[PDB]
């Protein structure tokens, strides 16, 4: 089956630079003009870079134009972005995406880029505590950059579950998660938050207790 | 593209066409 | 590089029904206009091609019609996977993209289970005070919250939060946190989020003092 | 300003594109 795999984004300063890479499986990766497109914040498509199958074309928008550098590896099944001199405007997920004709016909699954001066902040991680059924939940304050990951009970706990969007501002997120289990079981029986944040390498446990 | 398909051999009237804006 | 104006911005829709989306071109494009599906946390997948040829594999309830500027896409026997956000793309001169129709489930209306959650030992210990409200599992999307705090109601240093529409019930829920500097929390008493929903007259309110069940 | 291509590939899309000019995939 055809296959495209993006890789390689991260968090960059403005101004700094960045390479993304792609690679390719399940048919002649040689034969196929490949473009990168761009899905940004605000859920808008938009075409980045262009090059055609054996690398003599290439072609970018003026948006991007001067900054970015699309190039690849035939022999190595491979795609490449080189970014440079970045902006805040370019955050956003990019995809990789084959053009056997002029409209795009397979695309990866993306990598995510953020560009911003907010410095790596771990997650303040706070309990939160208030009938047949009770709804409990843990608040995630304070962090940069995203993702942060919440499971309950080790993941075990499934349905009362589900997580808002983190809010950005004074440039630190800040989210919450909501959980619902039967009023028999707690506070009879713990139930605890587990809460991951990667780029500051944490993992915290805070159990809810009632009152 | 274009480049490797229509440089080392004359590609037709209706083929170029393909390629338009 | 043309203009495209797809609409609406978002539907809504019941399974086995039928929905319908509209491209419109700024000029005359040709019919080179593809289609696009995109689910949260995966890559676009296309659905037609030349304004009305659908891809191979693609089911057969998809379909799109038009010529010269205008265009339309199609869902026949609406299925609960088919829930995403659908895009065009012309590419008669260069290529580009619709903004977009996010396409979600109607449902039974619901009311908000709404519930109150005082600040913990440990931010208060950290020079802080947050107070957190959950609007769960109602419908439609749209909701509001008023905080009442010693009876007068605050509205600043609030912000709130919209999960997108559960896969789970089709419901959505909504969050709503009011954030003090620690010493305006032992300053009052009494804090009070209402919820406001087109499911009854009078908001569902819920409180708690100095003392918390 | 000389060519590329032994096809005249360049002068060749002027003819058939004009002043909307070409991009580098085809649409068909």
């Amino acid at each position: 089956e055809v296959q495209l795999v993006e890789s390689g984004g991260g968090l960059v300063k403005p101004g700094g630079s960045l390479k993304l890479s792609c690679t390719a499986s399940g048919f002649a990766f040689s034969d196929y003009d490949m473009s990168w497109v761009r899905q940004t914040p605000e859920k808008r498509l938009e075409w980045v870079a262009f090059i055609s199958n054996g690398g003599y074309s290439t072609y970018y928008p003026d948006t991007v134009k001067g900054r970015f550098t699309i190039s690849r590896d035939n022999a190595e099944n491979t795609l490449y972005l080189q970014m440079s001199s970045l902006k805040s405007e370019d955050t956003a997920i990019y995809y990789c995406a084959r053009q056997g004709l002029r409209y795009f016909d397979y695309w990866g699954l993306g990598t995510t880029l953020t560009v911003s001066s907010a410095k790596t902040t771990p997650p303040s991680v706070y309990p939160l505590a208030p009938n047949s059924m009770v709804t409990l939940g843990c608040l995630v304050k304070g962090y940069f950059p995203e993702p942060v990951t919440v499971t309950w009970n080790s993941g075990s706990l499934s349905s009362g579950v589900h997580t808002f969007p983190a809010v950005l501002q004074s440039d630190l997120y800040t989210l919450s998660s909501s959980v619902t289990v039967p009023s028999s079981t707690w506070p009879s029986e713990t139930v605890t938050c587990n809460v991951a944040h990667p780029a500051s390498s944490t993992k915290v446990d805070k159990k809810i207790v009632p009152r | 593209g274009i480049v490797e398909q229509c440089c080392t051999s004359i590609c037709s009237l209706y083929q170029l066409e393909n390629y338009c804006n | 590089d043309i203009q495209m104006t797809q609409s609406p911005s978002s539907l809504s829709a019941s399974l086995g029904g039928r929905v319908t989306i509209t491209c419109k071109a700024s000029q005359d494009i040709n019919k080179y206009l593809a289609w696009y599906q995109h689910k949260p946390g995966k890559g676009p997948r296309l659905l037609i091609h030349y304004t009305s040829t659908l891809q191979p594999g693609i089911p057969s309830r998809f379909s799109g019609s038009g010529s010269g500027r205008d265009y339309s896409f199609s869902i026949s026997n609406l299925e609960p996977e088919d829930v995403a956000t659908y895009y065009c793309l012309q590419y008669d001169s260069l290529l580009s993209f619709g903004a977009g129709t996010k396409l979600e489930l109607k449902r039974a209306d619901a009311a908000p289970t709404v519930s109150i959650f005082p600040p913990s030992s440990e931010q208060l210990t950290s020079g802080g005070a947050s107070v957190v409200c959950f609007l769960n599992n109602f419908y439609p999307k749209d909701i509001n919250v008023k905080w009442k705090i010693d009876g007068s109601e605050r509205q600043n240093g609030v912000l709130n939060s919209w999960t997108d529409q559960d896969s789970k019930d089709s419901t959505y829920s909504m969050s709503s946190t009011l954030t003090l500097t620690k010493d305006e929390y032992e300053r009052h008493n009494s804090y009070t989020c209402e919820a406001t929903h087109k499911t009854s007259t009078s908001p569902i309110v819920k409180s708690f003092n100095r003392n918390e069940c | 300003n000389q060519h590329l291509c032994g096809s005249h590939l360049v002068e060749a899309l002027y003819l058939v594109c004009g002043e909307r000019g070409f991009f580098y995939t085809p649409k068909t």
